[PDB]
């Protein structure tokens, strides 16, 4: 399948060149797969989402998203028009609040809550947990990471905006997880994009077109936005058949475009998140 | 993390 005027990131993942439009990717389009999303909340009934999304816990007084940030990460994830994984089922993890900010306990509950929740579940393809946050290293916030990824779920984390080593950074330190790092349209490194040998992974970071809350969309900057895209793509070579949530990271950055990006100091990988699509 | 820009 091929998606005509697609977001830029979008045709990114399916191209080995910057610049193309069209976003080319397998009909399954990761059903059979599941992404929690751990954020400020999802818009459940934005249409995009088709109903494929649904919020299973918050750690605040609501489990609406008042934020936007967590719809606009679900959306790349697997929104119609936006995702990545188009068919895949978004499960919500509010564990930020409408401000965008959260407690390390409550972001560790958050995370012991989806190792266990997934039992419960049914993702014949697998399970992927999408973390587009992070703050100051602590080593119980990489732990909880660590615990998931072994549980058996994908964690895809954001590498940080700091323009820094994303060693002081938490999840993002966890090696054990999948930190990714931002790009932008012209195949640079984003410039608020951490760095630094902890990286896996890049993907398109920088103005991200995608769901907003209210029912509208909008385009934002972040390293937090490459996450869902590599929490997409896992999700999408998950239910093809590709590979496994243990071995999903290692499978991308094989797989992915190699020495394309600009701007990236030694010591980080210039590995670009790549979707390997052949009609 | 990364944003919640342009
Ligand atoms: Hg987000
Ligand atoms: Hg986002």
């Amino acid at each position: 399948a091929a998606q005509t005027n697609a977001p830029w990131g979008l045709a990114r993942i399916s191209s080995t060149s910057p610049g193309t439009s069209t976003y080319y990717y397998d009909e399954s389009a990761g059903q059979g797969s599941c992404v929690y999303v751990i954020d400020t909340g999802i818009e459940a009934s934005h249409p995009e989402f088709e109903g494929r999304a649904q919020m299973v816990k918050t750690y605040y007084y609501s489990s609406r998203d008042g934020n936007g940030h967590g719809t606009h990460c679900a959306g790349t994830v697997g929104s119609r028009t936006y995702g990545v994984a188009k068919k895949t089922q978004l499960f919500g993890v509010k564990v930020l609040d409408d401000n965008g900010s959260g407690q390390y306990s409550t972001i560790i509950a958050g995370m012991d809550f989806v190792a266990s929740d997934k039992n419960n579940r049914n993702c014949p393809k697998g399970v992927v947990a999408s973390l587009s946050l992070g703050g100051g290293y602590s080593s119980s916030v990489n732990s909880a990471a660590a615990r998931l990824q072994s549980s058996g779920v994908m964690v895809a984390v954001a590498a940080g905006n700091n323009n820094a080593d994303a060693r002081n950074y938490s999840p993002a330190s966890e090696p054990s997880v999948c930190t990714v790092g931002a790009s932008d349209r012209y195949d640079r490194r984003s410039s608020f994009s951490n760095y630094g040998s902890v990286l896996d992974i890049f993907g398109p970071g920088t103005s991200i077109l995608s769901t907003w809350i209210g029912g509208s969309t909008r385009s934002i900057s972040g390293t937090s936005m490459a996450t869902p895209h590599v929490a997409g793509l896992a999700a999408y070579l998950m239910t093809l058949g590709k590979t496994t949530a243990a071995s999903a990271c290692r499978y991308i950055a094989d797989t992915a475009n190699k020495g394309d990006l600009s701007n990236i100091p030694f010591g980080t990988v210039n590995l670009l998140a790549y979707n390997n699509y052949q009609a | 993390p990364a944003p919640f820009p342009a």
